[PDB]
């Protein structure tokens, strides 16, 4: 099923994993009153860069998909995965990381990269 | 003028015409630069065909004409008594030289 | 085994055509020239130490200069930027207030100019000057007993001075192309502009190009190779801007010998006219020498390139320029601040067939110019102290044809057209901006990953 | 809308020369070549000559050098122009024509004629 | 051999695509008329930022020469490998894929990676 960009904006997360690409599309895309476009496309790659960055220092640093190695401490919103994946669209649970999601990455670029990248060259002498 | 245009053509309100514009190896039979014209008698002349057969925007469709070998002709359809005026024919030539010209009128 | 795939690579030499901004760089010592604004240098980046060039082994690639979107870039930014060398200096509307003149303080032996006494309002409000200066019959014009006149613009135009400050010689500047185009650059010497070139070459900018006022003749720009080369966009149409770039370049050693008084006027407060004052006692005129024998040569450095345009064996003729303004009339250049229009009449002049000294160019001299052909918008040019000289390569020609005339038997060639998008063309003709592609695919038997 | 106004009748004397004028008031001046064309009454037409008013580069057919002077004047967007050396043969009227495809930059052409004018008509002994 | 900048254009395809980090090197380095450079060089890397997204939003992740698993559909200009790859130029092979380029990524990120890499999610959380 295929339907269009921003089409699966509130179905089931996982209907929602879909359509990864078409948002990856209009990201970019692509005197006076010249300044009217010059100020508009310079915040396309605003909204593309911050993600570049992430998830280069991740696990990540190719796009789409990206497993992650940070536990869901139970303290943070403790669910069944049911209850994440089958009951909810992305509207529904990005809502419920927004209590936690300025704690979750205290890890992911600060914990994990720190320092899974320098046993990559402790390991990495023989 | 360097364009042997002929004498005279008369007709019927409804039928149609043909006027021939014949030169040498130089002229209409030489380039694919022509053009032709009308005047009503007693106003601004007006434009209606340029190089070989191409309309300006506005000219009703009746009127078409061509360069073919070295006689350029024209052909009107339909004529009214709208058509009755003068005519000529255009040809850059080295500079400019002309068609003689030939009239149009209602029997 | 042989079901090919689709592989991806990257940098390739790939270009398509398309039209975008180029941009600036001239050097890194003429951005300290000071004066105020000499041309465009702000905030250009400046230039790399060292330019190199890469020949194209065995491209075969396709050079224009009509066209080519570039000329028109490079006109319509050498216009803007003519007003912001203009608008933080003087503007002149009162001078529109009428001058008592007459012929000027001479001795006869002649006048072209006039001593005209006038009254004027200085830094106080209230208080009025008197103060006379000396224009030329270009600058004034009589309105409709003794003679008076008024400013030329005024039936027309408001009018500004420029900063005596900004300096106006011709300065080299290289256009510039970013991350994704670049410039092509043909390196045929016997190139006729039309079709692909056996030896293909690129650069990423251009070399240097000053954009010299001028028309008719070339100058301070770019030679020519082996024969030289007759280039045009179109022969056939009379109506036509034809460019030749001359081999041989010509010395112009063009002399104002009046040492000329720069009277300051304070009408502001602050700003300032500047008039013409006193020259020193004997009246001279402003020619233009050029060297006799080197036209003589230069004259079958392309009239031997006409033969291959019309016959092993044939004759060619000359007039002066059929008619129209001082600018397609007469050699036009800047020299010193005030402009020279230089006489045609006696260039144009002699007959082909078959089997140490110089003459002299008469140049007219204008300060109030309407240049660009904007009806609004002169200028006035402060006058220069002193005398004036300026030598130059002559380096081409803009000219144009007769019509039909008597066909064959020979044609008379005079100077003409004018354009000022084809002035500049006569130094963009071995240019043409490109968009480079640089992602291609092809088929190799590899195949990735599920 | 545009126009191109002419003079009205002025009648010259042979030996001599005469003024004809095509006044400009609504299109852009330089850019826009423009000819002078010749009709005598009751016969054939003859092609006077052009002008490029950016700056003026007149050209006539070597039919008339010598007699023919011809020109405009820029911020008055008119066009003047005379023929020298009368003969009672030129008692004729006279129309401004204007080419097809003119613009800023890129130029031709020399034909398309679309404008006329008034008909300046002049007479001579 | 360190030549210079892309004088293998009507030389063959493996002599051109031999140097795959030259020409990636100098292309970011390190009032008015201080605005046509400006204007510029912000249309110059959102155009390079539509690319490192494009690298990530597909299976590559990473940087230089990924392969395919699409038809090389035999329509487009088919020789033999060495016919083609071992055989023609850029300048003389570039002159036959042109036509139909834009049907082949018709694809490159449709029923690919948008779904491929949610094959690895729906696989991925069961």
């Amino acid at each position: 099923v295929f339907l269009g960009f921003l089409g699966a904006a509130g179905s089931t997360m996982g209907a929602a994993s879909m359509t990864l690409t078409v948002q990856a599309r209009n990201l970019l895309s692509g005197t006076v009153w010249g300044i009217k476009q010059l100020q508009a496309r310079v915040l396309a790659v605003e909204r593309y860069l911050r993600d570049q960055q992430l998830l280069g220092i991740w696990g990540c640093s190719g796009k789409l998909i990206c497993c992650t190695n940070v536990p869901w401490n139970s303290s943070w919103s403790n669910r069944n995965l049911s209850e994440i994946w089958d009951n909810m669209t992305w509207l529904q649970w990005d809502k419920e990381i927004s209590n936690y999601t300025q704690i979750i990455y205290g890890l992911l670029e600060e914990s994990q990269n720190q320092q899974e990248k320098n046993e990559q060259d402790l390991l990495a002498l023989d | 003028s360097a364009l042997t245009q002929p004498a005279s053509v008369s007709g019927s309100p409804g039928q149609s015409i043909t006027i021939s514009c014949a030169g040498s190896s130089r002229d209409v039979g030489g380039f694919d630069l022509v053009s032709w014209y009308q005047q009503h008698p007693g106003k601004a002349p007006k434009l209606i065909i340029y190089e070989v057969n191409k309309r300006p925007s506005g000219i009703s469709s009746r009127f078409s004409a061509s360069k073919s070998g070295n006689t350029a002709s024209l052909t009107i359809s339909g004529l009214q008594e709208e058509d009755e005026a003068h005519y000529y024919c255009y040809s850059y030539a080295d500079g400019v030289a002309f068609g003689g010209g030939t009239k149009l009128t209602v029997l | 085994a042989e079901n090919l795939w689709v592989t991806v690579y990257y940098g390739v030499p790939v270009w398509k055509d398309a039209e975008t901004t180029l941009f600036c760089a001239s050097d890194a010592k003429a951005y300290e020239t000071e004066k105020h604004n000499v041309w465009a240098t702000h905030a250009c980046v400046p230039t790399d130490p060292n330019p190199q060039e890469i020949h194209l082994e065995n491209v075969t690639e396709e050079f224009n200069m009509w066209k080519n979107n570039m000329v028109e870039q490079m006109h319509t930014d050498i216009i803007s930027l003519w007003d912001q060398s203009l608008k933080p200096c003087v503007k002149l509307t009162p001078l529109c207030v009428t001058l008592q003149c007459t012929n000027v303080t001479n001795n006869i032996t002649d006048g072209e100019l006039k001593n005209c006494s006038f009254n004027m309002t200085t830094e106080l409000r209230d208080k009025k000057q008197k103060v006379y200066s000396l224009f030329y019959r270009l600058d004034v014009v009589q309105i409709n007993s003794n003679k008076e006149y008024r400013l030329i613009n005024c039936n027309t135009s408001a009018i500004t001075q420029a900063c005596p400050k900004v300096s106006f010689e011709p300065i080299p500047i290289h256009y510039c192309a970013p991350a994704g185009f670049a410039i092509l650059k043909c390196k045929d010497k016997k190139f006729n502009g039309t079709g692909p070139c056996p030896s293909v070459s690129t650069v990423q900018c251009t070399h240097g190009i000053k954009p010299v006022v001028s028309t008719q003749l070339l100058l301070n720009g770019s030679l020519a190779e082996e024969e030289v080369m007759i280039r045009s966009e179109n022969i056939t149409n009379n109506a036509k801007n034809i460019l030749v770039q001359f081999n041989t370049p010509v010395q112009i050693n063009c002399t104002r010998p009046n040492n000329n008084t720069r009277k300051s006027i304070r009408i502001g407060p602050g700003q300032a006219f500047y008039a013409t004052g006193d020259i020193i006692g004997d009246i001279r005129q402003a020619h233009c020498n050029v060297s006799k024998a080197t036209w003589n040569e230069t004259l079958g450095k392309v009239v031997k390139q006409l033969r291959k345009h019309f016959g092993n064996n044939t004759i060619i003729r000359f007039a002066n320029s059929s008619g129209g303004d001082l600018e397609v009339t007469t050699h036009s250049f800047n020299c010193g601040g005030e402009f020279f229009y230089c006489n045609t009449s006696g260039l144009f002049n002699s007959t082909w067939i078959s089997n140490n000294d110089s003459i002299t160019l008469p140049c007219r001299i204008k300060q109030i110019i309407n240049m660009w052909q904007r009806i609004g918008q002169a200028m006035y040019a402060p006058p220069i102290q002193g005398v004036i000289r300026c030598v130059s390569n002559i380096t081409g020609l803009i000219l144009t044809r007769d019509g039909g005339s008597t066909n064959s038997t020979t044609e008379t060639f005079r100077p003409g057209g004018g354009d000022m998008r084809d002035n500049w063309r006569s130094e963009l003709y071995k240019y043409k901006v490109v968009k480079i592609e640089p992602l291609g695919v092809a088929p190799t038997r590899c195949k990735r990953r599920v | 809308e545009v126009q191109l106004v002419e003079s009205g009748a002025q009648v010259k004397k042979p030996g001599a020369s005469v003024t004809v004028s095509c006044t400009a008031s609504g299109y852009k001046f330089t850019g826009y070549h423009m000819h002078w064309v010749r009709q005598a009454p009751g016969r054939g037409l003859e092609w006077m000559g052009w002008i490029n008013p950016f700056r003026g580069a007149v050209k006539y057919p070597q039919n008339f050098r010598g007699r023919v002077s011809m020109t405009r004047d820029t911020s008055m967007e008119i066009f003047y122009m005379e023929l020298s050396r009368l003969t009672s043969d030129d008692t004729a009227v006279y129309y401004c024509a204007r080419e097809m495809f003119d613009s800023s930059a890129d130029w031709s052409p020399w034909r398309g004629m679309v404008a006329w004018g008034q008909g300046t008509l002049v007479t001579v002994s």
